[PDB]
């Protein structure tokens, strides 16, 4: 295919990752903006790392 | 054509083809109806193919 059928080419954001493969991962608070903080986050990796 | 108006390339010759309303694929020849913010919202891709 040529380089001008894929939406990342114009600088498109998308909602989703553009990649091969796409995992889901869990990530307490990822993108929380608050003011007290727990200091109990739970964070993993993606599954290739360890 | 309507808010759903995705485009296929075409491969090893076949024109490419565009949604019709109804949804069929359709060759990018003949007389077309847009909406003005149809081609808003995709004007780079548009104004790449058409």
């Amino acid at each position: 295919l040529a380089y001008t059928f894929f939406t990342s080419s114009y600088a498109i954001q998308s909602p989703f990752p553009e990649a091969a493969v796409s995992r889901i991962v869990v990530h307490t608070r990822w993108a929380s903006n608050v003011d007290f903080d727990r200091d109990s986050s739970v964070i993993m990796a993606p599954p290739t790392e360890n | 054509f309507g808010r759903d108006c995705r485009i296929s390339f075409g491969m090893n010759g076949a024109a490419p083809m565009i949604r019709d309303e109804t949804g069929l694929m359709v060759p990018f020849e003949g007389n077309w109806i847009f909406p003005l913010a149809l081609w808003q919202m995709n004007t780079r891709y548009f104004n790449q193919q058409f």
